[PDB]
């Protein structure tokens, strides 16, 4: 079912030699601890002492190998999950991100893998030892009194039914916990992100009341969770107590009227006590591992991603190194659409473009022109027609080079958290003279000279360190460091004042006389 | 998107609100005979065990009621000789119903009810044995995977043949056995709207395949190409490139029906092709080749296709432009 | 051996017949038959799928039946304490009936709710037969049997009437805020580092639940006393009273544990509410030049209200044991020196040496955790920004560069996490392996109820250790968490 | 009014005066294998009981005739050891024919006739057991209700489709199993009179159904609409509203024939529609709908129809008036 | 295999001892009668009429 498949995917993300070590070490350790104190009860009514000590040593070394097994398997599972999740989600096409909310895909890298890598090993070892100690004590209390079987076979079914009822309630209850907790963090985000407009509007009290209501609601939800947990735990513990009473009195009656030993009497009552103590821990740890493995299944489902098609039907040796020449572009019938269910936003378009250092596209909004820009990088489906860049079609190149050898400037400025060098030079292969050049030609060096670091000051949080103007300027700058003979701008003047606009335009057209804009 | 048929032939249909049901326990009989081997085996074993224990409780209880377990006086004669525990009565039940009957545990005339129980257990044993035999026979006489050795191509193409536009796909048999009376039904499924107003959600139209006779008989030895000539009568006569895509209301169901060579049962395989799996302007790479006195069939690159330049308009527009070119 | 009701040669007449129904054993077993009938007639017709009037009334009757079945099992097991032959006719029918009723309900809601009705004739016949047999037992139990334990008579008539009600049902269906205010007040009273105000306004409930926990584990710890008494009384009618007293002790024990844990979780929830409120208020007063220039990012700001608050919630769940456990261990030493370890419990010195080893595990794990959490925040901001604007990374074709850049931080974080896991495995093993060392030492140091009561008590004492293993982890986590809070609550405040 | 076929598929026909009969007792054999489960079980039990008693009377009578019941001298050896009542001989017969044979009741060489009876009873037991096994197998290997899980609409309609008048009805399968080689035969039945004089009481004419190929193959997964296009060739080409009513000599038989998926047997369902069940100017409410990645088929409102405005004249008059409107 | 056979179901399907030829729809038509005696149904009933003679090729 759900736990079977989830835990199976979890363990399959680890090796099989690890599951062997884990399972068999657990069986051996617990069964041998049981065997040693059983044989101790036999030691009640000498080389026996020597072999008792050697069994104790066996127990301790088995527990050691158990602990190392658990730690290392948690490590490996977490590493593999995170690495594969990253490398796969990063492979997704633009549709995945433009369609799935970024918060949803972010919550996985944020909490879910965190939940795994520092909560699953602990709960795992907890319920492992819990359930196996419980089952061992059960087997022994069954053995030391053969009568207890006809009381245990009922008890397992009572347990089963009521814990199933609790879990079928708890699934819905946890769904409600999540649907109450999401609005909290959503409100915190929508508060940090728009604090300026709020303090401007002065409607602080209203939003404080909104969060107070959200908090009260989530607390009530957690209270319901707690009440249900108390209900089930009280139930199961009274069960364990009745079991203790049964096993104890039975062993008593038996021994003092049909003797077996006193040691085994003790064993019976003690493992009864142990069941009573560890049954609820088994169940609670089972609930916790079910929650965490639900998170694991969530990540595994997110791992079911869309391909990228980065493999281009061409020969990387056939494309020359300095491939883009003066930059003729013949587009024709370039019918494009975002997804299959969408309309062909741009259709039946042809245009032959010789070089000439510039061309121009204009028109009202909604004309599907930023889409025409995207067509150069196969982001749009381009289901009919095609573009030809001075020798070859586009649908045969590997997307990597296809998007590395052609520049672009987007409308909304998107920057990175880091120093200027990193924003301009992802790779560390660019002489700083070229950096100062790409800044001066975009009218930035005059700003940088007044900046203490000097292509060194930090840009914070996607760009929250300057003006939208300055952000767009940095975007143009990092788009200029490329030696492309062609590139495209998508309304990269909306944030530019007319004076900087004209100056930038003249400078870029003088500096790029051979390049096609 | 609610595929009507899965690629393997599973019908993804929801049959809600079925009023009448519960005919008789022969339905669950068939449920039994059509089931997984380990669980069917388990059902048989528990059938025998439950029979044995039921009649064993019976024998034990009767012997107990005859006042035979306690006295051991000697002058009395038991319902059944030499049973002195439920274990004994259980071994007796096995010896009887399995018809082993060693002899140390024998029925004696002293108890008519014991003879009655003997009669009843013999009848029950015979009937239950016959049921088990019929089940296991009806179950192991089945292939039930002969529908899984009949494969289709993961994609379908449309190309030119004799100047006409034709829909094509590949089909092949994996077992070396022959299929008997192989028959093909291609059937387009879509939501059509009547020229008079009504709408039919999963309307189906039998698109005829192409063949020398026009029938439906094929002879599947080497994996061949099932193809339909797109005439003006074909529902796909108004189909075009750039119209087929995952979000297009269109499906093509292919149904292979044929008698298994050995058993006189008739297997069926289903597959489906919707508007994203139907490639355009491609032809299947021939996998058949001549070998040293044989025909090697490379089942690798089975559904492998190759692009071939083809017109990019409807068979309707094909015929229009062809008449426009041939009218002079 | 394994006799149904045979004890002696005197019970070699416990099956003779001066009238079968006069033989209690015979009616007793005839009660068993219909149960096995239903059981082994409904197994296969259930495995085939597994491989309404008074519906809720049926549920309620079924629950009453399960109840009295369990009670009868208990009575029957008790009624075999005086005889030395385990004549199990007392309780085998009870357990069989129990399993049969369970199977009955299962089969019902697996056939008619799912497949089809008008097959329930089997359940019908079962109810008829069981009712008949129990009526027979009751009738012959009216005059013949002495009926000394009248509870027997009562449960018999109860089952009779209850089978009757079931058969009725069957034929019938066959016919068809405040906390944050105090928190801010405490913060003001302390200021004119948060732990001060936190405790000063909130600690009465903590120490209250911890008091419940201390009283609880003391009472529970008073169970090997019961064990030692059991065994040295059985050595040579007092053991029954004492086992019942053990049962009562366990009941009080766990009903106090539930109270302590519920109070503690209530406290944790109230605290989470108050701290979320205070954080949101500070945000409302927060500056923007700070969020822009110096330190903080919206990402980690929401990250704290999520994870910080979760960590504090769980820590204040798990802390009352962190206070109650020392009482448990010291009473452990006391009670060992008082019972059966009146001298020479040298094994406890290992437990004495344990605590500093555990504290060192704590501080070394904290050294690991600081780096783990800083690299976690690093990777977290990395992936945040990497997914905020992805169209850039796609277009400019820098996927590989940023992927590997994130991988570097992930690898550093993974190294820290590897150290963390090494340390926690050290802790787990030390924790699970000191008790076996202790029992080995205390037992071999001697060179029948003594060593075994030690065994049981040391299991009871190793129980809280098994939770402390993760208590210390949550402790370090909440330490770093409150450090982050004290860091955050000291930023600018736009007047 | 003497419906030719009942709605469930029962033929209300009286076959009087059949001269030749009485072929052999294999007819009653099939009568046995095709019968109700409790009575078939009863027949098997009485078969075994009658066998046991017959041979039991035999053994008892022979032992009696050997002068073995009375003397108990000791120097003599019985035909069969240790039988001292017909009860003993009966238990012996059970032990033998059921092949239990405990051992306290053993045949001894002293009586050749006893050996003869042993041989005879063994043969009879083997043959009767084989007969019972064949019967129970042929009986439980049958579905026999697969013809009852194939439903039709309680009514039929006639409407417009592609401008032509078409007869329609709904058919659906209730089991999730597939039907193999589903085939439909619609057949009009009436009392026709030859243009040369003769009359045919229950004359039948196969009215062809409409399909993409024109064949008879359908693929029944979702309950679909069997419809006939009323061409000039159709016998219903002269049918009109206000002519159909309970007192109108006209019937339409629908026959579904298809191999059961599991067993290689071929089931058939029959239904009939006479001139009162044939609604006019209505179309079946579509019960198929898209659900969360599926097709929900609401089998409630299965045969539910809805009125649609349609002409009120014959397909003959349809074509006449349509040509009258299209001639200009 | 022996008792599972009907083997006389081919003997309960009768034909007329004679055949006629008459007029129907103005055309000359060959006719004969066929009937089933058992009350059971026949499945997928199919007819093949086939003339047999000694022909001579042109
Ligand atoms: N939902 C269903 N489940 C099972 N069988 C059905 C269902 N609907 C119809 N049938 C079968 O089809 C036959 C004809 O159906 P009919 O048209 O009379 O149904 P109906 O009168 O329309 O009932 P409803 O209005 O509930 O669909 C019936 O004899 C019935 O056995
Ligand atoms: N009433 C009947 N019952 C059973 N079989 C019949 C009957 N009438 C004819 N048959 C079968 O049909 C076959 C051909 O029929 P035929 O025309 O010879 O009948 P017939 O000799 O004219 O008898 P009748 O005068 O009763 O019709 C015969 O071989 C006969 O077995
Ligand atoms: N990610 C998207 N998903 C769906 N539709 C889009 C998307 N981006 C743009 N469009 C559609 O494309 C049209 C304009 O495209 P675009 O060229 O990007 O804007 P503009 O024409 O203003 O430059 C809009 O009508 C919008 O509906
Ligand atoms: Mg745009």
């Amino acid at each position: 079912e759900i736990p079977w498949r989830a835990c199976a995917k979890y363990l399959s993300s680890a090796g099989i030699l690890l599951l062997s070590l884990l399972v068999f070490s657990q069986l051996l350790k617990h069964m041998v601890l049981v065997a040693i104190d059983y044989w101790l009860a036999k030691w009640t009514d000498t080389v026996y002492a020597m072999v008792f000590t050697v069994l104790c040593s066996l127990g301790i070394v088995l527990c050691l190998v158990t602990s190392v097994t658990v730690e290392w398997t948690g490590l490996k599972v977490a590493k593999r999950l995170h690495r594969s999740l990253l490398n796969r989600i990063i492979l997704a096409p633009m549709r995945f991100f433009e369609t799935t909310p970024l918060g949803s895909i972010l919550n996985r890298f944020s909490s879910d893998c965190n939940t795994i890598d520092q909560h699953i090993p602990s709960t795992l070892e907890c319920l492992s030892r819990s359930t196996l100690l419980c089952v061992s004590a059960l087997a022994v209390i069954s053995y030391v009194t053969p009568v207890f079987l006809v009381a245990l076979l009922p008890l397992a079914i009572v347990c089963y039914f009521i814990q199933k009822y609790f879990r079928v309630a708890s699934r819905d209850l946890q769904q409600l916990d999540d649907t109450t907790q999401l609005p909290l963090l959503s409100h915190f985000a929508e508060t940090v992100e728009g604090l300026t407009t709020i303090r401007a509007f002065r409607y602080e009290a209203r939003f404080q009341q909104k969060l107070l209501e959200y908090t009260d609601s989530n607390n009530i939800a957690s209270l319901f969770l707690t009440a249900a947990n108390r209900w089930l735990e009280v139930r199961m513990e009274y069960i364990g107590a009745c079991v203790v009473l049964i096993a104890a009195v039975t062993s008593i009656s038996n021994s003092l009227h049909r003797e077996l030993s006193a040691g085994l009497v003790g064993l019976g009552l003690t493992y009864a006590l142990m069941v009573s103590n560890y049954l609820n821990w088994m169940v609670r740890n089972l609930a916790d591992m079910e929650l965490q493995l639900g998170a694991v299944k969530r990540i595994h489902g997110l791992l079911k991603t869309e391909a990228e098609s980065y493999e281009g039907l061409l020969a990387p040796s056939l494309i020359p190194k300095n491939w883009p020449d003066q930059g003729k572009i013949q587009i024709q019938n370039l019918s494009v659409r975002y997804d299959s269910s969408l309309k062909p936003v741009l259709k039946h378009v042809n245009a032959l473009i010789a070089p000439g250092q510039k061309i121009g596209i204009c028109g009202r909004t909604g004309s599907g022109k930023s889409s025409f820009s995207l067509a150069f990088f196969r982001m749009v489906d381009t289901f009919e027609g095609h573009i030809i860049i001075d020798g070859i079609d586009i649908a045969k190149l590997p997307l990597h080079t296809l998007r590395s050898r052609l520049s672009i400037i987007l409308q909304d400025p998107v920057l990175f958290s880091g120093t200027i060098r990193f924003n301009l030079d992802p790779e560390r292969k660019c002489s700083d003279s070229t950096l100062w050049e790409a800044l001066e030609i975009a009218q930035l060096k005059l700003v940088v000279k007044a900046l203490p670091g000097g292509l060194d000051a930090i840009i914070t949080e996607g760009g929250e360190n300057f003006s939208q103007g300055q952000r767009q300027l940095f975007c143009l700058a990092r788009a200029f460091v490329r030696k492309t003979s062609i590139f495209i701008m998508d309304e990269a003047t909306a944030s530019i004042d007319m004076a900087t606009e004209n100056i930038l335009q003249k400078v870029v057209m003088t500096a790029f006389a051979d390049r096609t804009v | 998107r609610a595929r009507f048929v899965s690629k393997k032939g599973n019908c993804n249909v929801a049959h809600k609100n079925i009023r009448e049901q519960g005919r008789f326990l022969q339905d669950v009989f068939t449920t039994l005979v059509d089931l997984k081997w380990p669980h069917t085996l388990l059902i048989f074993t528990m059938s025998f065990l439950c029979s044995w224990l039921l009649f064993a409780m019976a024998w034990w209880l009767i012997a107990f009621a005859h006042g035979d377990l306690a006295p051991s006086e000697g002058t009395a004669e038991p319902c059944v000789t030499s049973i002195h525990s439920f274990s004994s009565a259980f071994l007796f039940s096995i010896e009887v119903q399995v018809t082993i009957g060693f002899g140390g545990r024998m029925v004696t005339e002293e108890c008519p009810l014991a003879i009655l129980i003997l009669i009843v257990q013999n009848i029950v044993g015979l009937m239950i044995n016959a049921i088990m035999l019929g089940c296991i026979f009806m179950k192991t006489a089945q292939a039930h995977r002969r529908a899984e050795t009949l494969i289709f191509s993961k994609h379908a193409v449309i190309a030119l043949r004799h100047g006409r536009l034709c829909f094509m796909l590949r089909v092949g048999d994996l077992r070396k056995s022959m299929i008997i009376s192989a028959t093909i039904h291609m059937q387009v499924v879509r939501k059509t709207t009547s020229p008079e107003g009504e709408v039919v959600p999963l309307h189906q139209v039998d698109i005829p395949m192409e063949n020398g006779v026009g029938g439906n008989s094929i002879f599947l030895v080497a994996p061949l190409i099932i193809y339909h000539v797109i005439d003006a009568n074909s529902p796909l006569y108004d189909l075009a490139p750039s119209d087929l895509h995952h979000h297009q209301d269109l499906e093509i169901i292919v149904i292979l029906e044929g008698v298994v060579e050995t058993t006189g049962i008739t297997t069926q395989a289903r597959t489906s092709y919707l508007a994203d799996e139907i490639l355009w302007g491609q032809r299947f790479v021939p996998i058949v080749a001549e070998e040293d006195g044989r025909y090697s069939v490379d089942y690798s690159k089975f559904g492998n296709t190759i692009k071939v330049p083809t017109p990019l308009c409807t068979a309707r527009q094909l015929d229009e432009d062809h008449s426009l070119l041939e009218a002079l | 051996p394994l006799a149904f009701c045979g004890s002696e040669n005197h019970s070699a007449a416990y099956r003779v017949d001066q009238g079968v129904l006069n033989n209690g054993c015979f009616v007793d077993a005839l009660n068993v038959v219909p149960h096995v009938f239903l059981l082994f007639i409904t197994f296969p017709i259930l495995f085939i799928g597994w491989g309404f009037p008074g519906h809720n009334l049926r549920w309620i009757l079924t629950f009453m039946l399960l109840f009295v079945l369990v009670c009868e099992i208990a009575e029957g097991i008790l009624s075999d304490g005086v005889t030395e032959s385990h004549h199990l006719h007392l309780y085998m029918p009870a357990g069989m009936a129990f399993m049969a009723a369970v199977t009955s309900v299962v089969y019902y809601h697996n056939i008619e709710t799912s497949n089809f009705p008008k097959l329930l004739i089997a359940l019908l016949v079962y109810w008829t037969l069981a009712f008949i047999t129990k009526t027979i037992k009751f009738v012959k139990f009216l005059d013949h049997a002495i009926g000394f334990s009248q509870l027997r008579f009562c449960l018999t008539g109860l089952l009779v009437i209850l089978y009757g009600m079931l058969l009725l049902v069957e034929v019938n269906v066959i016919r068809v805020n405040y906390q944050r205010l105090c928190e801010a007040f405490d913060a003001q009273v302390r200021k004119d580092a948060i732990w001060q105000a936190l405790s000063h306004a909130f600690g009465r409930r903590l120490v209250l639940s911890s008091t419940f926990r201390i009283l609880a584990d003391l009472l529970g710890f008073a169970g090997p006393l019961c064990i030692f008494g059991i065994v040295d009384h059985l050595g040579k009618a007092n053991a029954y009273v004492l086992a019942v007293l053990l049962f009562l002790a366990l009941l009080l024990q766990r009903t106090f544990l539930q109270a302590s844990y519920y109070v503690a979780i209530e406290t944790g929830i109230n605290l989470r509410g108050a701290i979320q409120t205070k954080i949101y208020n500070k945000i409302m007063h927060l500056s923007t030049s700070n969020l822009s220039m110096g330190e903080m990012t919206a990402g980690q700001i929401c990250n704290l209200v999520a994870i910080d608050t979760n960590q504090l919630m769980w820590f204040f769940f798990l802390c009352p044991n962190l206070w109650a456990m020392p009482v448990q261990i010291i009473v452990g030493v006391i009670l060992l020196y008082y019972i059966l370890g009146v001298s020479a419990l040298i094994g406890a010195a290992v437990i004495i040496l344990l605590a500093p080893v555990q504290y060192f595990v704590a501080t070394k794990l904290s050294q690991a955790q600081r780096s783990t959490l800083e690299y976690s925040n690093e990777r977290l901001k990395q992936t945040n920004e990497m997914l905020r604007g992805i169209k850039l990374l796609k277009l400019y074709a820098w996927e590989n560069i940023f992927r590997t850049r994130v991988e570097t931080t992930r690898r550093k974080e993974m190294t820290s996490l590897r150290a963390f896991a090494i340390y926690t495995s050290i802790s787990i093993f030390m924790n699970t392996a000191i008790p076996i060392a202790a029992v080995l030492i205390t037992f071999v140091g001697h060179v029948p109820s003594v060593a075994f009561a030690s065994l049981s008590l040391f299991h009871i004492l190793v129980t809280p250790l098994f939770l402390l293993s993760s208590v210390v982890r949550s402790t370090v986590k909440a330490l770093v968490s409150v450090q982050k809070l004290s860091e955050f609550l000291s930023s600018a405040e736009i007047r």
